[PDB]
Order: structure tokens, then sequence, then C-alpha cells
């Protein structure tokens, strides 16, 4: 199926120190 | 059964910078028993607690500090 594992992987990447 | 915690990530930084992907990919459900997605859902919250400095490790965006 649509492995949307990396999709959010980049989203949370910003909340950290990459807003 | 390692668990993703704030204090756990600090040791990763002081030791060597990491990226969110690299920080979570290492944990994985291998032991934490946390889904590849959940492991992130619980890692994202702890990442910011680090309060490190942004830098590129080997051309890769790595956020972390260095004691």
């Amino acid at each position: 199926e649509d492995t949307d594992e990396d999709d959010h992987l980049i989203y949370l990447e910003e909340i950290l120190v990459r807003v | 059964d390692v668990q993703v915690t704030e204090d756990a990530v600090r040791r990763y930084l002081t030791r060597k910078p990491m990226t969110t992907k690299d920080l979570l990919k290492k944990f994985q459900t291998k032991k934490t028993g946390l889904s590849s997605e959940q492991t992130v859902n619980v890692l994202a919250q702890i990442l910011k607690r680090l309060n490190p400095e942004r830098k590129m490790i080997n051309d890769k965006m790595h956020f972390s500090l260095k004691e």
C-alpha cells in the first residue's frame, strides 16, 4: 500500500528545528 | 525494549549529530515496539526538547549539539 512512512517523517522534521 | 525519551536523544546529540529520520530510523519497532510511524509521532515531540544547533553532516541536515 501507499507507504506513507516518510510523508510525516519530513513534516515532523520541521516542528523540531526546521519550521 | 528501548523507549524513545528526551534524555535518550540528548545522549545521541552530545555523542554525534542526527536527523529526525536518522534519529527515528535507528529506534524503529525493533525493540521500542513502536510503529515506524508512531516512533516518529513520539520522536517529533522529543526532538525539539534537544534545543541544538542546525548543521549539515555529510551534506545531510543534522540538528544537534556538541559538548
